[PDB]
C-alpha cells in the first residue's frame, strides 16, 4: 500500500520583501556573469583556428559530440572552466579538451574529445588533470570510455609538470589498461593526425576507428579496427560499435513514479542570495529540489544544525545531508548514525554543504567538536552508496572535510556561483597569524608594532579573498563544475542515473571510537 | 510551386518528434524508466543545443538550425528568418497527424516518413521533404 | 635435488683501464657530494630550534626513531631530500617530516614522525605530498602505521596548496580510516602538543599515546587510551602494543639460502661511471646484485637491446627486466611475455631503467615501436605482482613507461646519483620547436631567422637540463629516494623484505591487442 | 537510441550466369541424394521387426517422439546417419538410437530413445558412442535427459568395443550419476523389456516410468516411481513430470526483435555449388544466414582471408569467423584478437570453415603460419563462450584445429553436403610418401622406379577420397548432422538457443606467445 499521505517541506516566501528583491538581485547578476563566460569559452580557440580546422574538413568538436550522442539527448558536460585564468598570458578555453557523459545508443558513456584549436591540442597541466578526473568518474561508475583523438602532445615549455609523476600524463594509459582489464569498453576515434605520442590511445583501446586523411597503420600495422571516409561516417560507425557492446543496464534500488517539487526553482535566487553572512533554511532548497517536496526527517529535535532525512529525486531514493548552522557534537554523532543508516540500506547520499565561519565565535572549544567530527569523518570515508556533494555556501576548515569533500571521493562534487572554499576565513588567519609571531617576539624580547600588524594582515586577507573565488577554485579541478542554482535538481536526476549503472557493494567500517 | 519556409519548419519538427518517440519506445524495454537522460531535451550546462540540419527541397539543399529551448518549444532559423515552432504528435484513428504551431499560427497535418522521404498530407496539400542519405554508406 | 651447477654472469672490469680509472673517480665524487648533502639534511631545522626543542624536555625526532625500532635494526629511511631547494628562500629539511620502514617489536611498520625544529612543524605541500606517499606505501603493502604527531597544522602561507584538493589534506583521513577498516594497525604517539587540526590524527587512529605534558584529553575526553610520563616511556607503550598487535607474516614464496654476489658492488662505480653518452652492459650489474651472480637468461639472442631473466636476492625469487640499448619490437614482445610468465608464477618484478636517447638516431620509426611499446606498457599497468624500479641511467620518452615509472605504482623506485628524467632530450625538445615555429610562420609567409632559432633553443636546452637533475626529481617525491650504488643489493632485500607483507593475488589482463 | 541505418551485405547473384546454373544443378543433387537417404533411414529397421514391435502393441520409436514433444513443435535430431555403411554387412539404421533436443513442457530437454527394431535394441559401438554425445551436449548446455529405455544389451559378438575402456558403455552410467550430482533432471521410462544390465537405467535416475507389461519391480523392488498402463500413459506421465521440474530459464544476453535476412536461402545452392576448386565469397552465406542481412566487419582490410565481424541471428547475438582464402599471418592475428574482444563482451561463436588447400602454393612456409595459427589454436581452445562450427567446404591440415574442430569442442558441429575433411589432399600425402621413400632408398643406394610411384600414389588417392566423404565422416560420429543448406539459418537458431540454457562464465586464457 501507498496511498497514505505525507507532509510536504517549503514555504511561499514573501515576494514582496526588500530583502527578496535584493538577494533575487545579486544572485541573478552572478548567474549573468557565468552564463557570459561560459559562452565565451564555448567559442573555443578563437576564430582564427576554427577557419583553419574548418578549412581542413575537420569537425569542431563540440559539433562532434553533438552528431555523437543521441537525438536530443541531455548532455552533462564536466569543469567547462578548467585553466580558466590559470597560466598568465595564455588563454586556455575548458582546459584544451572537452569531457561529458552522454546517452549513445542508449547508453550513458563518458566522451573525451581533445580541441584540436586551442593550441594545436597539446596537453596542458591542467588537461591532463580533467582527463584524468573523466576517466576515474568512468572506472567508478563503469562507464564506456570514447575518446575522440585529435592531440598535440604534451606542452614542452611545461614538460616537468605533464610527464614524470605519477598523476602525470602516462596515468592516462594506465586508466585506459585498468578500465580494459574490468571489462569496461574503451574506444578510440582517430579524428586527427597520429602524432608523435599519441599512436598510443588507439593502440590502448579495445576498438578503434581511424578516417582516411596513418596511411600504413590501417593497411599493414593493422591498428585500424575500422576505417572511416570523414568525421560524420566515423561517429556513425561509433555508433554502432557502442550498440554492438552487448550492455544491459542493471539496477538495485525500489523506484517510483517521479513528480515535480511544489515550489518553482527559480525562487531558490530569492533565498539564498550572494551575501554568505546571511543565513537561510536548508529545508528551503530540500523542498526546492526533491520529488513532490516530501521529506522525512530524522531526529529533528536533536542536533538542529545539521538537516539528516530521506527523499526521492526523479524517483531514486536518496538521503540528504545538509548544514543549518555550526556543527556540533549532536550533529556529528546524528550524521554518523545516519550515515551508518544509509550505507546498511544501499540508499545514495547527497550532501549540502553551507559551513559557517567562526567569526561568530572566538572559542567554540575546537577540541570537543574535533573529538566528534573525526566519527563522522570516518563514516563519511568508510562509505560505499554512491555520494555526491553540493556546496551552496560557505565551505571552511575540517567541516568541509567532514561533509564529503574532494578528499574523500564523492562521485560529483558542484558549487552554486556563490560559494567559498579556503581552510579558514581570511581575518581568522589574519589574525592567528599575527598572534603567532607577536607571542614569538616576545618571547624572544623584540618589539611588535601596530604598522607591523597591518603589514601581516593585509595580504593575506587579500590572499584568502582571492583563493576562495568559485572561478578560482574551477580553475582547476576541484569540483566537477559551476552550476546555476535553477537547475540543480536536473543535474542531480542526470549525475545520480549515471551513478547507478555501477553496482552497490557492502560498506566496511573501522573501529567506531565510542 | 517550391515549397514555404514554415513547412520546412513544420518537417524538422516531425523528424525530431519521430526521433523522441523512437526514444520513448527503447526506455520503455529498460530498467531504468524514470532516468533523466531518457528525455528528448537537449538540455545542456549553461549552454542552448543549436542543432545544425540539412533537408532536401526538389532539387534544393536547405540548412536549418534548430536551437532547443528550455521551455520544449523550439526556435529554427533558416537563412535570415526565424521561427518559433511548438507542436506535438498525436494518433488520429490508426494516422499519425502532427498539430504545430509555427509563429503562434496552428497547422494540422498527417505526417508519414518512409524511407528518407517525409510527407506532409494537409488540406492544402502534400508537401514532401526528403532527408539526404549520410552517404558514407548507401 | 638442488645440487646441479648453474653459470654465474660477471667479469672482471680492467682496473689499469683509464676509463674505469676516470668513471671510478666521477662516481664517487657524486656519491662523496650526495653523502655531505644528506648529512646537512639530518643536522635538521637549526641549532636555534633544536636548543628550543630540547629545552622543552621533547626528544629529537631521530632520537625517536632510534629509540623506537628494535635494538640495532636497520631502517630504511623514505624521501630525504624531500625540498630540497624546493621553495624559492625558505629551506625544509626533509620536507619536515620523516618517514620511514622499520622493524619494531619483530614487526615491519611504517613511522611517520613530524619535524617540530622546522618551522614548527607546519605543513608544506610536499610534507602532505610525502606523507600521503607513505601512507600509499603502508596500504599497498599492509604494514602497522606508527605516528609520531608533533604537528603545527597547515602552512597558512600556502593554504591552497595543502587543504582544498583530492591529494591535500584530508586525505590524510581519508586513508587512516580506511587504513581501519581493511585492518591495518594505526598507532598515534602525541609527543608534542595537541594544536588545532592536530587532535583529528589521534581521534582516526585505533589506539592513542599521549605524553603528560590536552589534559582533559586524558582525563574527561577519553581520546587518550595511555597516557606516558614523556617520549621514552611513550616509545615503551609503543613497542608493547606492536606486540599486543596479535600478527604473524604469512609469506607465500619459496625461499632459499642467500648468498653474496661473487663480486664487489664498488666495482658499479667504475662500471657506470657518470657520463650517459657512454653505455654499460647491465649483466654487470646484474651480476654484482643478485645472489652468487647467478642468472638465468630468457630468450637472450631475441630483442637482445632488452635483458630479461630469474635470479635470486637473499633467497627470494625475482624476475629482472632491463635496457641494454635502444628498445626496438623484438624487445617489447620479450618483455611482455616474460611480463606474463612471471605474474602467473607470482614472482616479484625488478626494473632496471637505462633508456636510451634518441640523439643517436633521426626516426626510429617511432610508429612501430609506439604499436608494439603499447603491449608492454598494458603488461606491466595490469601486473598485480609487486614490482620496484630502479633508474641507473636516463630515462626519457614512453619508454620511461613501458619500464613502469611512477604512473605504473611500482611498490618503490629509485634513482641512482647519476640518473635523468624527462620527457626528452634538451637538444631534441629544442629541434622539435624550432622546426613546429619554422613550419608555422612559413605557412603564414612570415621569415624565420637564425638568431630567433639560437633564441628559442638556448633557454630549452638550459631548462631541460635543469630539469633532469636527480635532485631537481627527488625534492618533488617523484621517487622514494637516491641510493648509493654501491649499497643498492641492500635496500632492494629491504625492499622486497616489506613487499611480501601483502599477499600476492591474481594478475587479469586487458585484451592484449596481437 | 537504435534508429540509424545499418548497410546490409549481400548482392543479387546471375540467375543466367551458366555457372549458377550448374553450380545449383550439382547441389540440388546432392540435397535430393541426402533426402532420399534420410528417408530410408527413418523408415527404420524393417518391415518385418516393425510388424513384430506393432504387434506387441509398443510404439514405433517415432511415434512415440512425436506424442512426447511438444504439439507442433520443431525437433532437432542429431546424427541420423550414425553407422550408415560403417559395419560390413549388418546394416544400423540410425545407429540403433534417435537422439534430438526437443521442448517437453516448455522446457528443451534432450531426449533418447532406443530403436527396437534394429537387433532388438541392442548396442553396437556407435550406439554408444552417439549415446556419450548426446549426453555430453546435456550436461554442457545443461538440458534434462528422458531416455526411452527399450534395450537388449550390449551387441555380444563386438563387446571388446563397447564394454571395456573408458568412453566405453560404463561412461554412460557415469554420465548419469555426474549429471544427477550437478542437478540436471534424469528421467527414465522403461517402455521396453527390462533385461539384464537394463535396469541400471531405471535405477540410475531420479524418475521412473515403467509401462505395466518387471512385476516385481514396481510392487516391491520399489525402482518404479510411477506405473503406467502403456505407452500413450507413460509418455503423459512424462510431460507431467516434466512439468513438476520446477525449472524457469535464466538468460543473460541483451535481445533484440527478429528479422529475416534479405535474400532467399536457396539462393545458396547457386553460389556454393559441389566443386571445392571453385571458391566463393563467405560474405554471401553470411548475408543469407544473419538477421536482415545486416553485419559489422572488424578489421576488414587487414588479414582479408579471414572474415570477422558481429550479427545477430533470431535476436541474439553472435561473432562470425569464416575463411575466405589461404590463412595467413595477419588473418591468425586478427582471429585471436576477435576472439579475445568476444569472449570478453561474452557473445556466442559461430565458424564457418572453408579451408583451402595446398595444391596451388608448393611451399607456403608452414613454419610461419603455425607459429601464428599456434595463437589462434590457443584462443580458441580457452575460450568459454558458446562455440558452434560449420563445415561448408574443405577442412585440412591444422587449420581444421585453427577453426574450432571437433577436439575443440564446440556446443555443435554440422557439415554441408558438399564438404571433404581429410588430414591433407590426398595428391599432397601421396607426393609426401612418394618423396620420403624415394629419398630414404637412395640414401640405402636402393633405385626407385616411376611404377613404383604409381603403385604407391594410387590406392593413397583412392583411400583419401574416399575417407572425405561426408557420409563417412557422418556415418562416424565425427559430427552432429549433414544438414541442407536452406535451412542453416534454422537449425542455428535451435542450437544456440539450446546453448543458451547453461550460464556463461568468464575465460580464462593462457599464455599468449607474443
Ligand atoms: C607522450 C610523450 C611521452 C611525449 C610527447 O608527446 S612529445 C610531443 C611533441 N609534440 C609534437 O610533436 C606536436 C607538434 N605539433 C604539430 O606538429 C602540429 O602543430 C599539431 C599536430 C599540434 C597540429 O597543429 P597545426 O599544425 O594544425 O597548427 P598550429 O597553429 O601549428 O598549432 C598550434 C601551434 O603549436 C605550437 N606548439 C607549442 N608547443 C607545442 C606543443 N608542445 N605541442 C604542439 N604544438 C605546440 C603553438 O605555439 C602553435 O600556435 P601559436 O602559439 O603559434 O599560436
Ligand atoms: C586541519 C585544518 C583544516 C586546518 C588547520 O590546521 S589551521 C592550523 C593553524 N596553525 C596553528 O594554529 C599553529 C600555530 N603554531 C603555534 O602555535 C606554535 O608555533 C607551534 C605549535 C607550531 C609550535 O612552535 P613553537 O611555538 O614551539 O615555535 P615557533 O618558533 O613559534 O615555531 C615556528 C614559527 O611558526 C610560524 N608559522 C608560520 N606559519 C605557520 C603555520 N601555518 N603553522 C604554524 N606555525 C607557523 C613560523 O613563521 C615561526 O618560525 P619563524 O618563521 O619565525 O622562524
Ligand atoms: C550391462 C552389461 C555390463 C552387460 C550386458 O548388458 S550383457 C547383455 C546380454 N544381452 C541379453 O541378454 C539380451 C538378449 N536378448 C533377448 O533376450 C531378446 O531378443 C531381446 C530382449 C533383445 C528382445 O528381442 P526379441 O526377443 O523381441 O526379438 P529378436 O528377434 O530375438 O531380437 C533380435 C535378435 O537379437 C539377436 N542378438 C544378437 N546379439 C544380441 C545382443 N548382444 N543382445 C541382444 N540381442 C542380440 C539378433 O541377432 C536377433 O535378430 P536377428 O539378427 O536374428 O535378426
Amino acid at each position: 500500500y501507498h496511498g497514505d499521505s505525507v507532509a510536504s517541506l517549503g514555504t511561499q516566501p514573501d515576494l514582496g520583501s526588500a530583502l527578496y528583491q535584493e538577494n533575487y538581485k545579486q544572485m541573478k547578476a552572478l548567474v549573468n556573469q557565468l552564463h557570459e563566460r561560459v559562452e565565451h569559452i564555448k567559442l573555443g580557440g578563437g576564430e582564427k583556428a576554427r577557419a583553419l580546422h574548418i578549412s581542413r574538413g575537420k569537425l569542431l568538436p563540440r559539433e562532434r559530440i553533438d552528431n555523437l550522442i543521441d537525438p536530443g539527448s541531455p548532455f552533462l558536460e564536466l569543469s567547462q572552466f578548467a585553466g580558466y585564468q590559470l597560466y598568465d598570458n595564455e588563454e586556455v578555453p575548458g582546459g584544451g579538451i572537452i569531457t561529458g557523459i552522454g546517452r549513445v545508443s542508449g547508453v550513458e558513456c563518458m566522451i573525451i574529445a581533445n580541441d584540436a584549436t586551442v593550441k594545436g591540442g597539446a596537453y596542458y597541466p591542467v588537461t591532463v588533470k580533467k582527463q584524468l578526473r573523466a576517466q576515474e568518474i568512468a572506472m567508478q561508475n563503469r562507464l564506456p570510455c570514447i575518446y575522440l583523438v585529435d592531440s598535440g602532445g604534451a606542452y614542452l615549455p611545461r614538460q616537468a609538470d605533464v610527464f614524470p609523476d605519477r598523476d602525470h600524463f602516462g596515468r592516462t594509459f594506465y586508466n585506459q589498461a585498468i578500465m580494459s582489464s574490468k571489462n569496461i569498453a574503451q574506444i578510440a576515434v582517430v579524428m586527427g593526425s597520429c602524432t608523435a605520442g599519441g599512436a598510443y590511445v588507439p593502440a590502448m583501446a579495445d576498438e578503434n576507428i581511424i578516417v582516411r586523411k596513418a596511411d600504413l597503420h590501417c593497411r599493414k600495422s593493422g591498428v585500424s579496427d575500422h576505417w572511416a571516409l570523414d568525421d560524420h561516417h566515423a561517429l556513425h560507425l561509433t555508433r554502432k560499435v557502442v550498440r554492438n557492446l552487448n550492455y544491459q543496464k542493471k539496477l538495485d534500488v525500489t523506484i517510483e513514479p517521479s513528480e515535480e517539487p511544489l515550489f518553482p526553482a527559480d525562487e531558490l535566487y530569492g533565498i539564498v542570495g550572494a551575501n554568505l553572512k546571511r543565513s537561510f533554511d536548508v529545508r528551503e532548497v530540500i523542498a526546492r529540489i526533491v520529488d513532490g517536496s516530501r521529506f522525512t526527517e530524522f531526529k529533528a529535535f536533536y542536533g538542529d544544525t545539521l538537516v539528516t532525512g530521506f527523499a526521492r529525486i526523479f524517483g531514486y531514493p536518496v538521503g540528504i545531508v545538509g548544514n543549518n548552522g555550526v556543527l556540533f557534537s549532536e550533529s556529528a554523532k546524528k550524521g554518523t548514525h545516519f550515515v551508518q543508516l544509509c550505507c546498511q540500506r544501499n540508499i545514495p547520499l547527497l550532501f549540502l554543504q553551507n559551513i559557517t565561519g567562526f567569526m561568530v565565535g572566538r572559542e567554540y572549544e575546537a577540541e570537543g567538536i574535533a573529538k566528534d567530527g573525526a566519527k563522522m569523518v570516518a563514516a563519511v570515508a568508510c562509505a560505499q552508496v554512491p555520494k555526491i556533494t553540493l556546496i551552496i555556501g560557505g565551505s571552511y576548515g575540517a567541516g568541509n572535510y567532514g561533509m564529503c569533500g574532494r578528499a574523500y571521493s564523492p562521485r560529483f562534487l558542484y558549487i552554486w556561483p556563490n560559494a567559498r572554499i579556503s581552510v579558514m576565513g581570511g581575518e581568522q588567519a589574519a589574525n592567528v597569524l599575527a598572534t603567532i609571531t607577536k607571542d614569538q617576539r616576545a618571547r624572544e624580547g623584540k618589539q611588535f608594532s601596530s604598522a607591523d600588524e597591518a603589514a601581516l594582515k593585509e595580504p593575506i586577507i587579500k590572499k584568502f579573498e582571492e583563493e576562495g573565488n568559485p572561478y578560482y577554485s574551477s580553475a582547476r579541478v576541484w569540483d566537477d563544475g559551476i552550476i546555476d542554482p535553477a537547475d540543480t535538481r536536473l543535474v542531480l536526476g542526470l549525475s545520480f542515473s549515471a551513478a547507478l549503472n555501477a553496482p552497490i557493494e557492502k560498506t566496511d567500517f573501522g573501529i567506531f571510537r565510542m | 510551386k517550391a515549397a514555404a519556409k514554415e513547412s520546412l519548419c513544420q518537417a524538422a519538427l516531425g523528424l525530431i518528434l519521430k526521433e523522441k518517440a523512437m526514444t520513448d519506445t527503447f526506455t520503455l524495454q529498460a530498467h531504468d524508466q524514470f532516468s533523466p537522460f531518457s528525455s528528448s531535451s537537449g538540455r545542456r550546462l549553461n549552454i542552448s543545443y543549436t542543432r545544425n540540419m540539412t533537408l532536401k527541397d526538389g532539387k534544393n539543399n536547405v540548412a536549418i538550425a534548430v536551437t532547443y529551448n528550455h521551455d520544449g518549444s523550439y526556435s529554427m532559423q533558416i537563412e535570415d528568418k526565424t521561427f518559433q515552432v511548438l507542436g506535438n504528435l498525436y494518433s488520429e484513428g490508426d494516422c499519425t497527424y502532427l498539430k504545430c504551431s509555427v509563429n503562434g499560427v496552428a497547422s494540422k497535418a498527417k505526417l508519414i516518413i518512409l524511407e528518407n522521404t517525409i510527407y506532409l498530407f494537409s488540406k492544402e496539400g502534400s508537401i514532401e521533404i526528403d532527408i539526404p542519405v549520410p552517404k558514407y554508406l548507401s
